[PDB]
């Protein structure tokens, strides 16, 4: 379910993501990964 | 029209207080009526 | 009595279908000025 | 449009063919009733937007700006004002309400 | 769909006298009167339902893709 | 002790007497200009 | 001061018609909370036998899963409480059903299509069209034989249509009794309907002799009111056979010479059943579960 | 050995010192034995108040008050009640046994 | 009661109130720990300094 | 709490949570829904849940539901009970509500819980029957004045009110005097209790209580009443038939 | 033996990888797959 | 399991309606009994519904089509099924071995739905289930192709089976007007019970009555127990019944012969206390039609999540964890209570 | 108008619970 992409802090170990609530994404144990933007629209 | 007055707000040069509800909330400044009109102010008991 | 419901036509029309004729003929002049209007563009006086 | 059929015995064709024609006027009314009364409840609350009634009582835009002495003369509250000239009825319990 | 098991009011069983009630019907030429109450059907939530029911299952079973035809 | 009690939106108030008992008045007349049309002159 | 030994003195059941199926027994002299109880039980609390637990194999036919998954479950399955124990659920699959708790079902139907000469039946069209629900089997599990050489499972009701079905079609799937109370779910019901009514009490205020008592038949059911004569103008034989309609109170002439209303201490227990068990028996499946509803507050630790 | 000692749940805050007031909240209760116990603790003429609540039917709730004039605690008037509760069954069924066995 | 709202424990287990710990409050908040986001009276995240 | 055309601002008020099992909607009381105007047909209404201690002290002082008791538009009010209490308390202060010994406290003890709390005296108290020789019996009106006896403050004495219904006095008989609602020492004296006692009308006796006892009392008093009529149609209801 | 169902003939066709998407009896492009022997538990009511 | 109407027209079979039925019969007790029902709101019965009382499915489709993206000249890239380089397992217990899953099996969101495997990335990326409810697959299609004869499947149908059970909030209607939300699952045992053992399926609100003068639902309740009864349906066609011939007075020679009461009622019991009520019950059987839009796809819930870029504010979306607005007249309604710690 | 037709020959269709058809 995890995804090849980018290395982030919290200091765990170099890690991998996937997203739990739509968008404030975390590591494996659940520490909240500090300001994503989460690109979105609308239609109509 | 709220460029319409952002027009002739920069020609006023207009130093803006900040004491509206409709400019408060622009800078999330706490709002003048009722439980913001007044500070509350903690007597410390020693100098 | 008054009125019916017709609980051995409507066996005998679920189990075996109507081969001769279409039976609820109401229906089928309800929608009868759609189909009827579409069949005037290839057939009739003229074509 | 005279209907003489009341509702327990049932209504005659015609008769029925004009109370559905009230229906029709009671319904293109809430069609027109709901989009016109928006535009003056925002209208007032961007100049009535920070009135407020000041600790020395006067009716003060959050300006410093002034319009009112007193809130509409007497200045009372109107959620309050209901047993205040209940003159009967103070005098009926003063032995709780003091 | 098929005659329901159980009445939707009582708690007496009901499905098993849909097509014992259809036997009172296309042979003995019975009232529904007579037809529903020579069953069992006594309360009239378990008598509006065998009465009523539409069995709308043989308009379905006209509509099968595992056979030829 | 029923008097107002200062920083009281007033303004507010003065509003919403106003926007929303005017959501009950477009109906039919029971010669005068009646009603919202009336009042947003 | 009441004794409960007064109470023994002004408590009599008479028993009218008792059949394997419906008893129709009276109360007398007892209270409308305690004789709602018993019928507060007799819905519910009491325990009963059907299937929550429906697992397919195969079934392609018309009624889908869910569907006949429900109507499996509204089957009384003809088991008696008491010769199986209470599921303990919160443990998985392992040793949550055990050989003791669940009696296991399962139906095997397969529809062909069988050559028939002549508007043409479906009993002779095809072979096992109709999926009846005498075709539940019990799979003996465990040690299930032992003690069920005279109580095999049967279903209570075997004739319920179940499913239609075409050829082709087939229905391959395994069920599994559960023992249950009508709280949870309708389907653990051991009742058609067990209430009551109150004994009605007609009392005539102005003598309605002649004229008057031979229209006084007709606002009521027959079996009622017995006028012969000016001597024996009326008078009422059994108001247990008597429904309250009140007809009587349309009529203007007699709406002020008669007087309904209840005896308020005569209950008419009319308990039908759905096949499970005998309503004579499941009485004392509402008498015996009170007492023990009373040792449960009794003999516990009042907390705190 | 196990005490379920969840069943007779008695709430304190509303609870007399001398237990004369006592206060309840009766889970896997309802309407059911509610109201067959308030009718047979009211036959005893030392109790002085007694009727059953639910606060909300949803859930098993059922807040019992027991209320006497003297010399007996509310919780002596409830276990004489949940006695003549069960007594009552004794003469039910010894007179519904007598009567399907006389036929 | 009138000044009141029925809450389904759908909305019971997402709702969060961040709550400071004391010493009177470290008797529910221990036991708010315990259960977690699956036991109704409980907590989904914790905070340290 | 939030429905989405906010016009009067008490649209917009706090409620206390009490977080039902078993269920997948919110929960209303009636007493709000005439404040708000949304039946129940279904509508969509938010909820905020604040986040700090200097707002929920504004949820429960200045924006609660009980302090939005009048509406600021006139002074009218806006709570009250509306459709099934209001036919059914005319039949409690009826003349012919008699009930028995075992009934009082239940009807009592069923809008009045010391366990969850709504009592001042800490203790249910009754009153005498108002029938001694024959078989004690008990009388709706006296109902209606020990549910007044208990969730009011004992420091203060009773209340006392005159009131007008709008039943008409010769629907009881020979011109009788159930129009005059007759509050005298906290007693339901004479008098039929009817909309304009507790709906969202005005001088009415849950008006007059908001002004003696204050707001947190009458809006009290609706809790205990509608928990009063709602066991009371429970155990005999009031249906309408076609002959009516 | 893993197999479907044609629409139009019932044609019980075995779908290979790198197969036409047509019928073998009749050329049908339209085509049902059916059930195998999966074990699937239910509730009731 | 819909049934047919008792009390009808006879400009009903002549269009006939019984090959399209549409809703169901109720035992209907006009009675104010719970509190639980007022603005409108109406009480089915428990075991009424657990014995399947307007059980409602749903249905839906889905296109897989992988020639959305594919380009005219564009090679058949990606393909149905698994492939190699990989052994996610589980997937094998949603699906068929040609990547397309198990007809009737019980997915969710977060399940895979299909498996293609392509070959520019040597994976399978599976697609997954794009919604919340608990579905299942009712058929799977095979599409083929137009403008060739032999290429391999790059569309694909799935038809679901999302179930419906009337839930608390799922709206009714009777034939008149009367709709109304079911309010409370009310348990059977505490219904009212009548003479006979006759309990109510739906409880309505008899004070929804005088203010709509829908007296047509006051007669078909006892014209619908006077065909249940008798055993015949009769005609509601418009107009029948004249002044001088009412029919309350028509369907009372009925009921009067049958043995129940002239007037419609019916004496029940109360099932909460024991004792009997007050008035007779006006008890009778109605026609209803359980509607379209629910509450099950209305309500939703918000803790935290998706900020935007441009704002740093929450999102919209119900099947994306929607954020509530607080908008203009929700601004200056908190300003006019006078708090501005419940606006900040 | 021709009335809206009386049905004829209809009976008692409902009885004590424990007596159903010995009423002639
Ligand atoms: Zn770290
Ligand atoms: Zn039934
Ligand atoms: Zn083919």
């Amino acid at each position: 379910t995890f995804i090849r992409g980018p290395i982030c802090g919290t200091d765990n170990c170099p890690s991998r993501l996937w997203r739990i609530i739509d968008g404030r994404r975390t590591c494996q144990y659940g520490h909240v990964m500090e300001g994503d933007v989460e690109f979105n629209d609308d239609e109509d | 029209t709220t460029c319409q007055f952002l027009t002739k707000a920069v020609l006023d040069n207009e130093r803006e207080q900040l004491d509206s509800p409709s400019a408060r909330i622009v800078v999330g400044k706490l709002n003048n009526v009722g439980t913001g009109s007044f500070d509350v102010l903690a007597k410390v008991p020693n100098a | 009595r008054t009125a019916d419901f017709r609980t051995l036509e409507r066996e005998s029309r679920f189990i075996n279908p109507p081969k001769d004729k279409s039976a609820f003929p109401l229906l089928q002049e309800a929608v009868q000025p759609h189909i009827g209007s579409f069949n005037a563009l290839t057939e009739g006086p003229d074509g | 449009g005279y209907v003489k059929g009341r509702f327990y015995s049932g209504i005659k064709p015609q008769e029925y063919y004009f109370h559905c024609m009230a229906g029709r006027e009671g319904l293109i009314d809430t069609a027109v009733k709901t989009s016109r009364s928006g535009y003056l409840q925002r209208c007032l609350t961007k100049q009535l937007e920070g009135v407020h009634v000041s600790y020395d009582n006067s009716i003060r835009d959050a300006d410093g700006t002034l319009v009112q002495f007193m809130y509409g003369g007497d200045a009372i509250d109107i959620t309050k004002e209901s047993h205040m000239t209940q003159f009967e009825f103070c005098l009926d319990n003063y032995y709780a309400l003091l | 769909m098929i005659v329901p098991v159980r009445c939707f009011s009582c708690g007496k069983v009901v499905g098993d006298k849909w097509e014992s009630y259809l036997n009172l019907l296309q042979e003995d030429e019975l009232d529904e009167g007579t037809a529903l109450s020579r069953l069992g059907l006594k309360r009239y939530c378990c008598r509006r339902m065998i009465l009523t029911h539409v069995d709308l299952i043989e308009k379905f079973l006209r509509y099968n893709p595992l056979e030829k035809r | 002790r029923s008097l107002i009690n200062p920083g009281e939106a007033v303004g507010i108030i003065a509003s919403q007497s106003v926007g929303e008992p005017s959501t009950q008045m477009t109906l039919n007349t029971f010669n005068v200009t009646l009603g919202i049309p009336r009042l947003r002159e | 001061e009441w004794n409960v030994e007064k109470f023994k003195k002004d408590f009599e059941v008479n028993i009218s018609s008792l059949d394997a199926r419906e008893a129709n027994f009276d109360l007398i002299n007892i209270d409308t909370s305690i004789a709602n109880a018993f019928r507060r039980i007799m819905i519910s609390e009491v325990p009963s036998v059907a299937a929550e637990y429906v697992y397919f194999f195969n079934n392609t036919s018309v009624i889908q899963d869910e569907v006949l998954a429900h109507r499996i479950g509204l089957v009384p399955l003809k088991v008696d409480p008491d010769m199986l124990t209470w599921v303990d659920s919160n443990l998985p699959d392992d040793e949550k059903f055990t050989d003791e708790n669940t009696i296991v079902l399962s139906l095997n139907v397969k529809c062909t299509r069988n050559p028939d000469a002549p508007s043409t039946d479906p009993k002779e069209l095809y072979n096992n069209a109709h999926v009846y629900a005498r075709d539940l089997k019990f799979e003996p599990q465990g040690r299930q034989s032992t003690t069920f050489a005279d109580c095999p499972v049967v279903p209570a009701d075997p004739d319920i249509l179940l499913a239609k079905l075409r050829p082709g079609q087939e229905i391959s799937l395994k069920a599994h009794c559960i023992l249950g109370i009508g709280g949870d779910h309708a389907k653990f019901s051991p009742v058609s309907t067990a209430s009551y009514r109150l004994l009605p009490q007609i009392n005539i205020l102005q003598p309605i002799k002649g004229e008057s008592a031979r229209r006084f038949q007709k606002c009521f059911p027959p079996g009622v009111i017995g006028i012969d004569e000016g001597s024996d103008e009326a008078y009422v034989k059994d108001a247990r056979k008597d429904t309250v309609s009140r007809e009587v109170l349309r009529y203007e002439e007699f709406a002020d010479k008669v007087k309904l209303g209840r005896v308020r201490n005569h209950f008419i227990f009319n308990v039908e059943s759905a096949g499970a068990m005998t309503p004579e028996e499941i009485f004392f499946k509402s008498v015996r579960i009170l007492k023990n509803k009373a040792e449960y507050l009794k003999n516990c630790p009042i907390t705190q | 050995e196990e005490p379920d000692r969840e069943k007779i749940k008695l709430l304190t805050q509303a609870t007399s010192e001398d237990g004369t007031s006592a206060s309840f909240q009766i889970v896997e209760e309802d309407h059911t034995l509610g109201n067959a116990l308030r009718y047979v603790i009211m036959k005893n003429p030392d109790v002085e108040f007694c009727g059953y609540s639910i606060p909300h039917p949803s859930e098993n709730l059922l807040n019992i008050r027991i209320q006497t004039y003297g010399e007996t605690t509310a919780v002596d008037a409830l276990q004489k009640g949940l006695k003549d509760l069960m007594d009552l069954c004794d003469v039910v069924e010894s007179k519904f046994t007598e009567k399907i066995k006389s036929m | 009661e009138t000044n009141e709202i029925g809450v389904p424990p759908v909305f019971a287990v997402k709702l969060t109130y961040p709550e400071p710990v004391t010493a009177y409050n470290i008797a529910e908040l221990r036991q708010a720990v315990i259960n977690g986001p699956d036991k109704w009276p409980g907590a989904t995240q914790i905070q340290n300094e | 709490m939030n429905r989405q055309p906010t016009l009067h601002k008490a649209s917009m008020m706090g409620h206390k949570v009490r977080v039902l099992p078993n269920e997948k909607t919110l929960r209303l009381h009636y007493a709000n829904t005439g404040a708000y105007n949304a039946d129940f047909d279904g509508d969509e209404m938010n909820m905020h849940f604040p986040q700090n201690e200097n707002a929920r002290a504004e949820a429960l002082n200045l924006a609660n539901t009980d302090s939005q008791y009048l509406t600021p538009t006139s002074g009218s009010p806006v709570r009250g009970l509306i459709q099934d209490h209001i036919s059914a308390g005319v039949w409690l202060t009826s003349k012919d509500s008699f009930f028995t010994r075992e009934q009082y406290q239940q009807y009592i003890y069923g809008c009045i819980r010391p366990e969850d709390g709504h009592t001042t005296r800490s203790k249910i108290v009754t009153l005498p029957p108002t029938i001694f020789k024959p078989y004690p019996l008990w009388t709706g009106k006296q109902i209606i004045t020990t549910v007044l006896l208990n969730v009011t403050p004992p420091d203060m004495p009773g209340i006392n009110l005159i009131s007008k219904n709008k039943i008409k006095n010769e629907y009881w008989g020979k011109g009788s005097l159930e129009n005059e609602v007759l509050f005298k020492d906290g007693a339901l004296l004479c008098g039929i209790l009817d909309k304009s006692q507790y709906g969202a009308s005005k001088y009415g006796i849950v008006h007059s209580l908001h002004e003696v006892y204050g707001p947190e009392v009458a809006a009290k008093v609706l809790s205990v009443l509608g928990r009063l009529f709602t066991n009371y149609i429970t155990a005999t209801a009031f249906t309408c038939g076609m002959d009516d | 033996t893993l197999k479907y169902i044609c629409a139009e003939c019932s044609s019980k066709l075995s779908l290979s990888r790198t197969d036409a998407v047509r019928c073998k009896d009749c050329g049908h492009r339209i085509l049902l797959k059916a059930r195998t022997k999966r074990l699937v538990q239910f509730e009731a009511r | 399991t819909g049934q047919t109407p008792i009390v009808k027209a006879n400009l009903y079979d002549d269009y006939g309606m019984d090959n399209f039925p549409n809703g169901f019969n109720a035992v209907v007790a006009v009675i104010s009994y719970t509190g639980y029902d007022m603005d409108d709101a109406m009480i089915i019965n428990k075991s009424a519904d657990e014995r399947g009382f307007g059980y409602g499915t749903m249905y839906k489709t889905e296109k897989v089509d992988l020639a959305l993206n594919r380009n005219r000249g564009d090679p058949i890239t990606q393909h149905f099924g698994f492939g190699n380089d990989e052994w996610p397992k589980e997937w094998l217990e949603k699906l068929d071995e040609d990547g397309l899953p198990y007809i009737g099996t019980y997915v969710e969101e977060g399940d895979p739905i299909c498996a293609y495997f392509d070959d520019t990335l040597n994976k399978t990326k599976i697609k997954t289930y794009h919604s919340s409810e608990p579905a299942y697959i009712e058929e799977v299609n095979l599409i083929g192709d137009e403008s060739n004869k032999f290429q391999e499947l790059q569309t694909v149908s799935i038809k679901y089976r999302i179930r419906r059970t009337p839930q608390i909030g799922d709206k009714f209607s009777s034939r008149h007007g009367q709709k109304g939300v079911c309010s409370r699952k009310w348990p059977t045992i505490d219904m009212p019970f009548s003479e006979t053992g006759i309990q109510p399926d739906i409880i309505i609100n008899p004070h929804a009555f005088p203010s709509r003068m829908t007296i047509g639902m006051f007669v078909e309740s006892l014209a619908g127990k006077a065909g249940a009864l008798h055993g015949i349906a009769q005609d509601s066609t418009p107009w029948i019944f004249n002044e001088d011939d009412t029919p309350a007075d028509y369907f009372g020679e009925q009921l009067a012969k049958a043995g129940y009461n002239y007037h419609g009622n019916e004496p029940m019991y109360s099932g909460a206390t024991g004792e009997e009520l007050r008035a007779d019950i006006y008890v009778g059987v109605v026609y209803y039609q359980r509607l379209r839009h629910m509450v099950n796809d209305k309500f939703q819930v918000r803790s935290t999540g998706p900020v935007n870029s441009l704002t740093m504010q929450p999102v919209k979306g119900r099947k994306r964890h929607g954020g509530i607005r607080v908008g203009e007249m929700e601004r200056d309604a908190l300003i006019g209570h006078g708090t501005s710690f419940l606006l900040q | 108008r021709k009335d809206v037709p009386k049905v004829e020959g209809l009976k008692l269709e409902h009885f004590a619970t424990g007596y159903d058809a010995e009423d002639f």
